[PDB]
């Protein structure tokens, strides 16, 4: 956004009632490490969290 | 309508993870937050004569609040704000298990009818909702209301 | 977040007297009792931040 919070006091946000996608993780910024634990990571558009 | 507030935490003086839950007259204010307390926790309402108006005054729960780790700010609505004497009418039973960190909340609410100490008969404690916290819990206290 | 003089607005906790629980935050900045001589906010010996 412009600024997050530090590591001793991490920042929290609530997310609901919206449609998401990971295919748009390729345009606004290039991510260096993108790993998902415990679920098939390219199936995010296939479930309901 | 007597018990309104609650606090869930180990040290309950903003040194270990110490929740504040208050089912107040309008909003759900549930705050897993750093909270500093007085001696014996209470809530407060006051009632008039010319109109039958219950007015909300008292706040001696926390002196300080900056931090929050799990805040829960829900819909406002009207509370009937009773004090009505007679037969016992309301069980609002809140059975708490905490397996694998996530503190869990049940719901079971019934318009019962008797005079005194807890009625018998079966009443299920079926699952309602799970606040998915992961924190240090050793004790808890309750905040009553003062009518 | 990399400034020419440095970005000193973000902090990490160097040491903590106990360990953590998951999904938890503490910002208490009391003087870290490393050994003997309890601190009470003096930063003497065995008294770190």
């Amino acid at each position: 956004a412009t600024r997050f919070a530090s590591v001793y006091a991490w920042n929290r946000k609530r997310i609901s009632n919206c449609v998401a996608d990971y295919s748009v993780l390729y345009n606004s910024a290039s991510f260096s490490t993108f790993k998902c634990y415990g679920v098939s990571p390219t199936k995010l558009n296939d479930l309901c969290f | 309508n007597i018990i309104r507030g609650w606090i869930f935490g180990t040290t309950l003086d903003s040194k270990t993870q110490s929740l504040l839950i208050v089912n107040n007259a309008t909003n759900v204010v549930i705050k897993v937050c750093e909270f500093q307390f007085c001696n014996d926790p209470f809530l407060g309402v006051y009632y008039h004569k010319n109109n039958k108006s219950w007015m909300e005054s008292e706040f001696r729960v926390y002196s300080s609040a900056n931090n929050c780790t799990f805040e829960y700010v829900s819909q406002p609505f009207l509370m009937d704000l009773e004090g009505k004497q007679g037969n016992f009418k309301n069980l609002r039973e809140f059975v708490f298990k905490n397996i694998d960190g996530y503190f869990k909340i049940y719901s079971k609410h019934t318009p019962i009818n008797l005079v005194r100490d807890l009625p018998q008969g079966f009443s299920a404690l079926e699952p309602l909702v799970d606040l998915p916290i992961g924190i240090n819990i050793t004790r808890f206290q309750t905040l009553l209301a003062l009518h | 977040d990399s400034k020419v003089g440095g970005n000193y607005n973000y902090l990490y906790r160097l040491f903590r007297k106990s360990n953590l629980k998951p999904f938890e935050r503490d910002i208490s900045t009391e003087i870290y009792q490393a050994g003997s001589t309890p601190c009470n906010g003096v930063e003497g010996f065995n008294c770190y931040f």
